[PDB]
């Protein structure tokens, strides 16, 4: 599936873009949906009014279908919402690799191939300590 | 046919490769385009000269966007390759690459669906030089070719609107009477799918350039303008500009045109009146603090956010009047009688900010002696007894 996606001039990509520049959740939508149901967005935003900026979203979209370690683009991902985190070298030391317990930390950045973007996709997709914390309602243990 | 598929093979032969191997494995099919299927005879038939052009065009676009990421380091092994390169300084040679594109690209549209493809490849180069350009000519040629294409059946054209859309915004300058005179004949309803862009479109600036297709939408199929346009006008500001004093005009126009049944908005009326309403005070009172909580600033806001919560669950004989009651409002007005007794009297301009704790306490007990699902279709009964009657333009679902 993947390697029948990544060969395209791109017809999803400019839809996903017309699709996110709409002019109706530019964080006001997102917040509505957010406070209305459960979970811990309360409050403390602040810097939610900006970092929205599509270019980020579709210059990562278009980098992690174009050829990306998909630990470096959870990377970019997790540091431009979480800058001056009280708890942040160690979320991404644990979301980073090891070097003797997975193949994702033992390969390349940039400029993949497709077989090996896909093992280290599933190489990502598990870890006994990325799912050992996580949030209780999403029950790894199962 | 031979060398056209055989560069077809390189095409997608190159899709599928590495980086450095893509400029080698299409130069020596430059060099077999080099040879003769240049000798003489793609002018007896123009289609196949047509194509021709369309596939030396996506070679040198090929070879021009290989070095994208590399700059100068994969020209190495190429001494008489080297030669052929400066045949047709690092920019010097890329810029006439890109050039040679536009060349013998636009040879094509220049000279059924063997035109598709010329217009359609022209289209999608120029986009994504437009796209370079982001980070001439070029709305100029994009859209002459994408509405030519988009008048004949295709999808990929239809695909291509909303690039259409941005674009006219972000070059107003660059020949914006052009895509109106095209506009004018279309087939109108190869728009449908994207139509809820153009309902939101006309509160914005700049309806002036597409209103002819939405009168002609609205006249043959008026069903499917009916949902985008309730949204779109529920929250539809105006600015009193001298092109922008028809706009408040065209969309009265539009709005007393439609729903000329008079019967879909009570259908709305009929789906929304069955709901759970203490989901609706809940809705209230977090989006009540939302807005009170920074600064009680906000002009008429407040009211007119106790102008539905007022029309829903307010008196009883207010939904009476403004719909048919259910049967279970009846029972929760009826209830809720010192519930809004208060709450309609000093809940308009009180300035809390901080207090429902009573709230939560009769809310809570609201939940308790109800059954909201109603058990059966009178809990909204206006839909109980439809048994559809005469000639007024049907739902149709």
């Amino acid at each position: 599936a993947l390697r029948a996606f990544r060969s395209d001039p791109g017809l999803l990509t400019n839809t996903m873009d017309v699709f996110v520049k709409e002019p109706s959740f530019d964080w006001k939508n997102f917040e509505q949906k957010m406070l209305k149901k459960g979970g811990s967005w309360i409050q403390e935003i602040n810097v939610a009014e900006k970092n929205w900026y599509p270019r980020q979203k579709i210059c990562y979209a278009k980098r992690k279908l174009a050829g990306a370690n998909p630990a470096v683009i959870t990377c970019d991902e997790l540091l431009l919402g979480h800058e001056k985190a009280p708890a942040f070298r160690d979320y991404v030391a644990v979301a980073r690799g090891s070097k003797d317990h997975n193949i994702r930390a033992q390969e390349p950045e940039s400029g993949l191939s497709e077989e090996t973007q896909v093992k280290c996709l599933m190489d990502q997709a598990t870890d006994p300590n990325i799912l050992g914390r996580t949030w209780e309602g999403w029950e790894p243990w199962m | 046919s031979w060398v056209q598929s055989y560069c077809r093979l390189s095409h997608c032969r190159s899709r599928s490769q590495g980086c450095s191997e893509q400029v080698l494995t299409v130069l020596k099919t430059v060099s077999l385009l080099d040879e003769n299927n240049v000798s003489s005879y793609l002018s007896k038939n123009i289609l196949a000269f047509r194509d021709q052009n369309i596939l030396l065009g996506t070679t040198y676009r090929i070879i021009a966007n290989a070095l994208s990421s590399e700059p100068a380091c994969l020209a190495e092994i190429e001494e008489d390759k080297a030669r052929r390169i400066l045949e047709l300084d690092s920019e010097k040679v890329i810029a006439g690459l890109y050039q040679r594109a536009f060349q013998h690209l636009s040879e094509a549209v220049q000279a059924a669906a063997g035109v598709i493809d010329a217009y359609m490849t022209l289209a999608d180069f120029c986009d994504q030089q437009l796209r370079k350009e982001e980070e001439q000519a070029y709305p100029a040629l994009v859209v002459e070719k994408m509405l030519k294409a988009l008048k004949l059946n295709s999808n990929e054209a239809r695909l291509k609107f909303p690039r259409l859309l941005q674009i006219i915004e972000r070059y107003p300058e660059e020949t914006l009477s052009l895509m109106t005179k095209e506009i004018s004949s279309v087939p109108c309803w190869q728009f449908i799918s994207w139509i809820s862009h153009m309902v939101a479109l006309l509160d914005k600036d700049q309806a002036v350039a597409v209103q002819h297709s939405v009168e002609e939408i609205t006249d043959n199929y008026p069903q499917a303008i009916v949902y985008p346009f309730i949204i779109s006008s529920e929250s539809y500001s105006f600015k009193d500009t001298s092109t922008g004093h028809k706009n408040k005009e065209f969309v009265a126009r539009i709005k007393s045109k439609l729903d000329q049944g008079g019967v879909i908005q009570d259908f709305i009326n009929a789906l929304d009146q069955l709901s759970n309403p203490e989901l609706l005070f809940k809705d209230w009172s977090n989006d009540v603090r939302a807005e009170l909580a920074k600064t009680p600033v906000n002009k008429k806001n407040i009211e007119k956010m106790y102008e539905r919560m007022y029309a829903a669950l307010g008196d009883p004989k207010a939904p009476g009047l403004g719909a048919f009651r259910r049967k279970f409002i009846q029972t929760f007005g009826k209830e809720f009688d010192k519930h809004f007794g208060k709450g309609g009297s000093k809940l308009l301009r009180m300035k809390l900010s901080d207090f429902n704790d009573i709230t939560n306490m009769l809310l809570l007990k609201m939940n308790k002696d109800s059954k909201p699902p109603g058990n059966l279709k009178e809990c909204s009964p206006w839909m109980s007894d439809f048994k559809v009657e005469f000639l007024r333009n049907e739902l149709e679902i």
